[PDB]
């Protein structure tokens, strides 16, 4: 929510 | 945490973020107890009452972290589970008695300066360590009060373990021998708890014998945070220990 | 076997700010 996007690759 | 500070760099290498995928978002706190092996509450990832029944592919690991919000590009590992493994006896019915969870990691984690495991305890630490007025550390990104609301970066407090009668005269809840609690009495003056989204996380003491970190406790349960004549509750770590390693020598 | 050895601090012989609170409750 108003945590940053994690890289793709681990979802 | 309530009434905590913020977290040196690498003070807490072992605490461990437990993150869902969608939304993205803090579920619990966790902490690493091997290359490959998380220690957590079960109530982080089992609570019917609330509908809470997670499985391996809703949740990450996140390792290394200090700050709770931003992607720590260098530092923090993010890992995959490969099992999720829940006390056969966890009782969520009533009192969160054996309020406890391994989860095994698809990959292991490579140790580094901000990530390395904490030590369970033996017999003999727990026995000399786990007593009344002897002060352990929690740490989390939990709620920094019961109603600012979350923190930049991990917090941490200093809390006293406190007496048995005491924990038990503080609540109407059934107190079994899987749990102890802590925090500061009314008229001791100093303050602090963990509070919602700390759960899972550990308490730790530093031995004076050979001056390792061991994780005596998990944040379990508390009602609010932080009041006065209330105490945290965190499973006993070391009364479940046999479970612990028999879960690790078989999977 | 390095368990609860912080690379920070007890690698380093470097003492966090607070501790010493933990050790001075143990008597
Ligand atoms: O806490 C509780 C909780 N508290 C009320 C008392 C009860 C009720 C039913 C079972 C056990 N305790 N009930 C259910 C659950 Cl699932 N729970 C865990 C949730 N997060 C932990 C927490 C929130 S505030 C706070 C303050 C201090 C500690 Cl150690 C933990 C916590």
């Amino acid at each position: 929510g108003d945590f940053e996007e994690i890289p793709e690759e681990y979802l | 945490i309530v009434e905590g500070s913020d977290a040196e760099i690498g003070m807490s290498p072992w605490q461990v973020m437990l993150f869902r995928k969608s939304p993205q978002e803090l579920l619990c706190g966790a902490s690493l107890i091997s290359d490959r092996w998380v220690l957590t509450a079960a109530h982080c990832l089992l609570y019917p009452p609330w509908d809470k029944n997670f499985t391996e592919n809703d949740l990450l690991v996140r390792i290394g972290k200090h700050s709770r919000t931003r992607y720590e590009r260098n530092i923090e590992k993010i890992s995959m589970l490969e099992k999720i493994y829940i006390h056969p006896r966890y009782n969520w019915r009533e009192n969160l008695d054996r309020d406890i969870a391994l989860m095994k990691l698809k990959k292991p984690v490579a140790f580094s300066d901000y990530i390395h495991p904490v030590c369970l305890p033996d017999r003999e630490t727990a026995a000399s360590l786990l007593q009344a007025g002897y002060k352990g550390r929690v740490t989390g990104w939990g709620n920094l009060k019961e109603t600012k609301g979350q923190p930049s970066v991990l917090q941490v407090v200093n809390l006293p373990i406190v007496e048995r009668p005491v924990c038990k005269d503080s609540t109407r809840i059934r107190i079994t021998d899987n749990m102890f609690c802590a925090g500061y009495k009314p008229d001791e003056g100093k303050r602090g708890d963990a509070c919602e989204g700390d759960s899972g996380g550990p308490f730790v003491m530093k031995s004076p014998f050979n001056n390792r970190w061991y994780q005596m406790g998990i944040v379990s349960w508390g009602e609010g945070c932080d009041r006065d004549g209330k105490y945290g509750f965190y499973t006993h770590v070391f009364r479940l220990k046999k479970w612990i390693q028999k879960v690790i020598d078989q999977f | 076997a390095d368990c609860g050895l912080r690379p920070l601090f007890e690698k380093k012989s470097l003492e966090d700010k607070t501790e010493r609170e933990l050790l001075e409750s143990y008597i």
